DNA sequence: ATCTTTCCTATTGCTTTAAAGGCAGAGGACTGTATTGATCAGTCCAAACTTCTTTCTGCATGTACATGGAAAACTGGCCAAGGCAAACACGTCCGGAATGATGGTATTTAAGAACAAACATTCCCTGGTATCAGCAAGTACAGTGCCCTGCTGACAGAG
DNA sequence: CTCTGTCAGCAGGGCACTGTACTTGCTGATACCAGGGAATGTTTGTTCTTAAATACCATCATTCCGGACGTGTTTGCCTTGGCCAGTTTTCCATGTACATGCAGAAAGAAGTTTGGACTGATCAATACAGTCCTCTGCCTTTAAAGCAATAGGAAAGAT
């Protein structure tokens, strides 16, 4: 699955939105807080930097 | 004149301060006196050793759904890594837990 | 006829729940009286920090499962399933204590 | 005024956005990595510290370290940790 | 002011609960007291050093890192406490 | 008949011989070659001083003779009177290795 | 020059006569193959931080005093050969 | 003009060496200031140890019929002592054997 | 000769003298006895050292020994070693 | 219960080797004075501990039913103890030598100490996203009643 | 008598149904962790000094290797005895579930008390030089312990 808004396929609690597609924790919080889909500019993103054994 | 001041953390391409381990071997009276080369070598082993412990607990993180790390995570990574649980073998973790394990025979049987 | 787990499963279930969480298992305050009532004998007007009890309540919790532990390795050896006293006196002797 | 606590909290939060980008770390967390780390860095100085004593050093040079790193750390752990605390001495030292 | 008789507030659950994590499937009924007397045996030994540290100080509040101190010179090292 | 004593009692009498005595019950150059074996996987050409190897056959004995309590205490433990390995492993166990 | 299979060398008899310091009556037949290697692991954690200690000292010859340091950080120590 | 040298021992009556405690201390990385008392006081410490072992090792040879105390009397004062059993329970002494026990069940009928 | 190795031995055979004046030590036993006085002394100065430094004090002074002293020996040996102690730093501090 | 055999302990003579005592010297303890920095004493305040009060329940206690696990008794066979005889390899010493540990001198490299700049780390304040709580379906697993399929003790009846 | 047909009963095991508990998904509440700004104390740069480690050499001590001889120990084998493992039975002491009330948890407030910061002060430790005497190394002596031989008592096993 992936966010119908953000498109993250790793999130801590999927939700729904109006529409019922289903969406990441923090593109939902936004959403029922502001009224407006969260910026994919304002969604993270990280590359690891270290490995081991 | 002075010219501009590098941490020898940096210098070192460590995370861990440099400064404040050999500040702390100083102060600690573990020794008259102390290397420029041990606070580095110091500092690079604990760094690899939180590194090798955070990647564990984040992973361990990851295999229950969790976000963020906590002690559960971190009693779970260090004793399911052999080597970190025989280093670690005396230590208590608060709200750490115990690992899953029951004795084959005290389970059900069939009959 | 109402429902009845055999003996034994309900206990299975119990070590499950127990061995997945990790909330302390002794009640708060009847712990904390008993802290005071040892520490009154060695000096008496004392204070305590609520870590300081947290702290003496988490080590007593592990020092307590590891014994446990122990005690039903030794049960198990002499092929019981129930801890007996002398399980526990065997563990406390074989770990010098 | 009141006296200032200083702690490992910045360096391990920094070490594990290098490791792990997106996970984060709760307080209880953080002050057991920051009693690991203490722990750690006492057992390798207090070894270092025996083992100058034991020759009539009385420096702590980076052997000391690596020598109480090879005495302490089991196997695998050891050899790694060797291998990182030579990296980092040689990167200083060329710098 | 005075406690008299606090060591039975270890409960029998709370033991049973505590055997439960170390997966104990059957309990002797005369594993409570002897539990209860290893109990009270480790508190006195690990509040015997923390006060020892508390009186060191001049200090009358037993602080969390006297109680860890005293665990740590006994072999039970914990971890979360400002160790 | 020839005389013959009855199973246990010579083992009854080794006990307080070995008990009376203090002497090294492990025969010194088969230990030390076994030494010498070991160490030479740590490091070639390793000189050895004799009390370094009269140091390890003292320890050496004396970890085995604390072994053997344990693990009689853990066969007698289970209403028997002859230890096996499983009582090894798990005197070894509780002990902590 | 080289050595292979010493470990033999610890013969049944000097197991049996170490038993029965320990107070052991009895003994089974599997106890001799698991004694020795308990022994052999005990020898080679001991020598190896031994040989450590000799290492750190530049020196080529595994003084009594780093056997007996070795010891003493297992938490086995050892009176009679210090100093 | 100096007056004539008294050791801190003579002043403290005691026969361990108060000077070599002090010196061990200082040179021992211990601590970066050393109190007039602490040696005294630990090299008190350590001769009332000394003085309780020989004396449970002189009883421990006197009942054995031996005129020299030799390392198995050492063992048999510490171990049949509790208290300093408990001080001296890791350690292990060169030459000392066991304590002689036997189980009760292992006893003949 | 040898360089010189300093030992507690003449200490202890003196104490012995005082304690009972007819018996002999053996070789085997003065080291034995040596190390012992060694291992406590490295017991009760670590203890110590840690006391200093937990409390931010500089000096190692005798009431670090005196709660090293009762932290480490047990029972009725940490109170007679707290009186034979405290006995023997009021004859020093009175001269 | 008494006799025979084996082991252990105790006693006595020789010796040997290890501890007790004596002498030389040096390096490490001791004495005295100046310096200083660590510690002690008094005051204050704030924050953190102790005490008391009310609600509210969850959890401990008490009771009753009954199930299965601990303990005792019996059997046997097989695994280990005891003893004998031959082999061997440990123990003891003696010598060759070669390797490595110790000690001394020139030196050279690296770390302690001091002072100023500034910059990295701590504390304080805010949003916002992960985590907690509650309800509802779905799933997994335990307990149990019924049934089919096997077997076996017993009785009945043809060769 | 032999063997084969017929009854009746108990056992294993499979499978369907009911019921309980755990897991998962969704929504909503919240709390605590990440990010930004003020402050302070601690690290880095530079220079000088000095002392701890390094390189070379000499030398001696002490460990490795080999050899030879004595005999105590090890190892293989045989006999057998008694200890461990398996089976059966019993009963009591634990597990499970239900009902009640009581005190632990949480919140709030007040009291209080004491741990740590700050300032002044005072005194005890360190540094340095000079003196000397206590401890360690070496050597000699003698007595406590070890080894050999003998004798008597205690204990195990058999009749
Ligand atoms: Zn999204």
């Amino acid at each position: 699955l992936s966010c119908a808004n953000c498109q993250t396929t790793t999130t801590t609690l999927w939700r729904r939105n109006a529409e019922g597609e289903p969406v990441c924790n923090a593109c939902g919080l936004y959403m029922k807080l502001h009224g407006v889909p969260r910026p994919l500019a304002m969604r993270k993103e990280g590359i690891q930097t270290r490995k081991r054994k | 004149a002075r010219a501009k001041a590098k941490t020898r953390s940096s210098r070192a391409g460590l995370q861990f301060p440099v400064g404040r381990v050999h500040r702390l071997l100083r102060k600690g009276n573990y020794s008259e006196r102390v290397g420029a080369g041990a606070p580095v070598y110091l500092a690079a082993v604990l760094e690899y050793l939180t590194a090798e412990i955070l990647e564990l607990a984040g992973n361990a993180a990851r295999d229950n759904k969790k976000t963020r790390i906590i002690p559960r995570h971190l009693q779970l990574a260090i004793r399911n890594d052999e080597e970190l649980n025989k280093l670690l073998g005396r230590v208590t973790i608060a709200q750490g837990g115990v690992l899953p394990n029951i004795q084959a025979v005290l389970l059900p049987k069939k009959t | 006829k109402p429902h009845r787990y055999r003996p034994g499963t309900v206990a299975l279930r119990e070590i499950r729940r127990y061995q997945k969480s990790t909330e302390l298992l002794i009640r708060k305050l009847p712990f904390q009286r008993l802290v005071r009532e040892i520490a009154q004998d060695f000096k008496t007007d004392l204070r305590f920090q609520s870590s300081a009890v947290m702290a003496l309540q988490e080590a007593c919790e592990a020092y307590l499962v590891g014994l446990f532990e122990d005690t039903n390795l030794c049960a198990i050896h002499a092929k019981r399933v129930t801890i007996m006293p002398k399980d526990i006196q065997l563990a406390r002797r074989i770990r010098g204590e | 005024k009141r006296s200032r606590k200083e702690s490992y909290s910045i360096y391990v939060y920094k070490v594990l956005k290098q490791v792990h980008p997106d996970t984060g770390i709760s307080s209880k967390a953080m002050g057991i990595m920051n009693s690991f780390v203490n722990d750690i860095f006492e057992r390798i100085a207090g070894e270092a510290s025996r083992l100058a004593h034991y020759n009539k050093r009385s420096t702590i040079t980076s052997r000391e370290i690596q020598t109480a790193v090879r005495l302490l750390l089991p196997g695998e752990l050891a050899k790694h940790a060797v291998s990182e605390g030579t990296k980092a001495v040689t990167k200083y030292t060329s710098a | 002011k005075v406690l008299r008789d606090n060591i039975q507030g270890i409960t029998k659950p709370a033991i049973r609960r505590l055997a439960r994590r170390g997966g104990v499937k059957r309990i002797s009924g005369l594993i409570y007291e002897e539990t209860r007397g290893v109990l009270k045996v480790f508190l006195e030994n690990v509040i015997r050093d923390a006060v020892t540290y508390t009186e060191h100080a001049k200090r009358k509040t037993v602080t969390a890192m006297d109680v860890v101190y005293a665990l740590k010179r006994q072999g039970r090292t914990l971890y979360g406490f400002g160790g």
